């Protein structure tokens, strides 16, 4: 059957250039065409380009005409596409696909473009106690803000993992060229601070892990 | 403290459960059982029942993988055991115990089941046992209607939260674990019969809760009118929000007359109005139809007495 | 060139009833010869590649249940389905594939419906190590609410800033179908040792009053 692999996720910095792969396995890939799609949080879906591996190659977009260059294998089934003069606004996701008389109906795995001068740093994390001046009726809820982290993955379990019932992680915020985010988690109030409550942290990218017990 | 527990035995058969030999009359001696508690749970619960308290209700049933499973449910107390054998020696192997068998929680309020369970293995056991320390469990909360239906919650709509442990983690002995449920928000749709079952992977064990919702509803009282220019009757008393529907009785008594200060009204009374309002809660409208008031009568107060299973045993007043 | 205007924006049905979507396109898209209608319907899982269901405004796709029906023409076209299960919630576009360059709708999001649920505010004083290495933030949660729509304001007694104020919202929950929200007030320990109230409020329809939960430094 037919498939399509694209290239990991590209980490660089503003004004450099990008380049991605997008071999096609399954099929006659120099008779088909390959259309590019970006998707960026907020814009929904934009159509960048096609190319046809074979005599008629490239036809761009109105506004992807400088940017975004295309070009083909045949020897190998590999489909690029070259991203240039990259800004901010280009951090989206990029979709390979065959095209078709009707549509795609094809789809890639995707690539994700991320742009950014920052060096990668641990992160800080701190507990978040309601405080002494309190008035925790039957449930308490307690937090693990975690500030001042770039790449993206990061990890964040409740007593290794043994509590992940009303956990609530929410979606990382970028922050002077740093992200931010915060957990959050519901006990009552006959178990903390009776028994203790630690979230720990991992950071794949800078491989540090951290577990810190939340304390009023 | 009672030291002996009557019980029936079915498959009924008088038996009793004993926590120095008792000389047994009138029971079979297959159900006269001389209980042993290496845990110490059930035992430490039979101590801690009130003093005077009522004789709790017991069941005793043959499981099968001897094994007799034994059921005590009282107003009190909830507690489900496991036991293993002129007076039959048995060993006490399983408990599940809550001692909040019937919680009554306000409408909108977050509700806490608590459950507590401890297990002893036998000897056959933890002999033939190369484990690591104890066992892997799971805690299932379900809502019960003569039977079984929807389980709430394990280890899933509208919350319901279950949270289980041990916290001891000693490889060696009986051990002791506390578990929990939650339950956000309570709406009058989720009263009823709860079942929390521990699944071990020897057996399972199960105990019943009754989780029961009220509202204590919002009295006041005023004069009628009927818009007229001269007067008929016509007294009010409005009682507003409240969600138990039975156990409300309107009565009427005038405060401070020449005959004490507890002498109900007279005269025409009827009560039909009531409301639903839009959270499940309904309203009502008591009348009153006095007589003419005398001079003796002055400096008196008249006053309207609501009861509901949501109020006190003396209800609420208002004048 | 071609404007695809995708309707509604975010409609939240139960399950077992039909819901509908609307798409108009600012020219034709209906082919004179071979009478087709050059349109795509797709959908995309939540954090996954979009699958097509529908093309040619019409004929669903292979794998694709019946219960996905594409009507329409001219430059209105409609995707209705009868019974809306577990496996329909997700986002869906459409696509014109008629003139260059292709373009896509705004996309309408599939949620479920729910009753409404007031959130569960509650707010959090900076922590002892943040003072001694770095600056001040202030967090307030807010968790599980129907629906989503809900507004953020703070005040800092009396005045008011959205200077430094970063929230943060989650997608509908896997298993209570809620939305829980955040909110921090990034600050330094400067400016922060002169103010004594700090209040975190909101604006739901569950309630005409907002919560408000505030404490003093
Ligand atoms: C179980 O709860 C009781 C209070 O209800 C507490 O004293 C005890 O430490 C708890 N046990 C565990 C293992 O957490």
């Amino acid at each position: 059957q037919v498939q399509l692999q694209q290239s990991g996720a590209e980490l660089v910095r503003p004004g450099t250039s990008v380049k991605m792969s997008c071999k096609a396995a399954g099929y006659t890939f120099t008779n088909y065409w390959i259309g590019w799609i970006k998707q960026r949080p907020g814009h929904g879906l934009e159509w960048i380009g096609d190319i046809y591996p074979g005599g008629g190659y490239t036809n761009y977009n109105e506004k992807f005409k400088v940017k975004a260059t295309l070009t083909a294998d045949t020897s190998s089934v590999t489909a690029y596409m070259q991203l240039s003069s990259l800004t901010s606004e280009d951090s989206a996701i990029y979709y390979c696909t065959r095209e078709g008389n009707y549509g795609f109906a094809y789809w890639g795995q995707g690539t994700l473009v991320t742009v950014s001068a920052a060096k990668t740093t641990p992160p800080s994390v701190y507990p978040l106690a309601p405080g002494s001046a309190a008035q925790t009726n039957s449930m308490v809820t307690l937090g693990c803000l975690v500030k001042g982290y770039f790449p993206e993955p990061v990890t964040v379990t409740w007593n290794s993992g043994s509590l992940s019932s009303g956990v609530h992680t929410f979606p990382a915020v970028l922050q002077s060229d740093l992200y931010t985010l915060s957990s959050s988690v519901t006990v009552p109030s006959s178990t903390w601070p009776s028994e203790t409550v630690t979230c720990n942290v991992a950071h794949p990218a800078s491989s540090t892990k951290v577990d810190k017990k939340i304390v009023p | 403290g009672p030291a002996v527990i009557e019980c029936w035995f079915v498959e009924k058969r008088p038996g009793a459960l004993l926590l120095e030999p008792p000389p047994r009359p009138d029971l079979d001696p297959e159900l006269y059982l001389s209980v042993h508690d290496p845990a110490g749970a059930l035992q430490a619960a039979f101590r801690r029942y009130p003093r005077g308290a009522p004789a709790p209700h017991c069941e005793m049933s043959r499981f099968v993988p001897a094994w007799l499973m034994v059921s005590i449910s009282s107003p009190v107390l909830s507690l489900s055991s496991l036991l293993r054998p002129l007076i039959t020696m048995a060993t006490v192997v399983l408990t599940v115990l809550t001692h909040t068998p019937a919680p009554r929680v306000r409408l909108g309020q977050d509700a806490l089941l608590d459950l507590s369970f401890a297990y002893m293995p036998p000897t056959s056991e933890a002999a033939s046992s190369l484990a690591p320390g104890p066992p892997p469990f799971g805690l299932e909360w379900r809502r019960q209607h003569l039977g079984k239906g929807h389980l709430l919650l394990a280890a899933a709509q509208e919350g319901a939260v279950a949270f289980a442990a041990w916290d001891d983690d000693e490889p060696w002995g009986p051990w002791t674990g506390n578990g929990t449920f939650w339950l956000p928000r309570v709406q009058p749709f989720q009263e009823g019969t709860y079942l929390a079952t521990i699944h071990l992977p020897y057996l399972q064990g199960q105990v019943t809760l009754e989780l029961a919702v009220y509202k204590p509803p919002k009295v006041s009282l005023m004069p009628a009118t009927l818009a007229p220019g001269e007067a008929p009757p016509e007294l009010l008393c409005l009682v507003s929000h409240f969600y138990p529907s039975g156990g409300l009785e309107v009565e009427w008594e005038l405060r401070g007359g020449p005959g004490g200060r507890s002498q109900k009204a007279e005269g025409q009374r009827w009560l039909s109005a009531l409301r639903h309002h839009s959270d499940g809660s309904v309203s009502l409208s008591g009348h009153l139809q006095p007589p003419p008031v005398t001079t003796e009568q002055h400096g008196a107060r008249y006053a309207c007495r609501i009861h509901h299973p949501s109020l006190p045993a003396s209800g609420r007043s208002a004048e | 060139d071609i404007v695809m205007t995708q309707s509604p924006s975010s409609l939240a049905m139960s399950v077992g009833q039909k819901v509908t979507l609307s798409c108009k396109s600012s020219q034709s898209l209906l082919n004179s010869i071979n009478q087709k209608n050059y349109l795509a319907w797709y959908q995309q899982k939540p954090g996954q590649s979009p699958k097509m269901l529908v093309y040619f405004a019409s004929t669903r796709e292979s794998g694709v249940p019946d219960r996905f029906i594409g009507s329409g023409s001219g430059t209105d076209f409609t995707l209705t389905i009868s019974s809306v299960q577990a496996e329909d919630l997700a986002d869906y576009f459409c696509q014109q594939h008629y003139s260059t360059p292709l373009t896509f709708g705004a996309g309408t999001k599939l949620e479920l419906k729910r009753a409404d649920a007031a959130p569960t505010v509650s707010i959090f004083p900076p922590s002892s190590e943040q003072l001694t290495s770095g600056g001040a933030s202030v967090v307030c949660f807010l968790n599980n609410f129907y629906p989503k729509d809900i507004n953020v304001k703070w005040k800092i007694d009396g005045s008011e800033r959205q200077n430094g104020v970063l929230n943060s919202w989650t997608d509908q929950d896997s298993k209570d179908s809620t939305y829980s929200m955040s909110s921090t007030l990034t600050l330094t320990k400067d400016e922060y040792e002169r103010h004594n109230s700090y209040t975190c409020e909101a604006t739901h329809k569950t309630s005409t009053s907002p919560i408000v939960k505030s404490f003093n430094r």
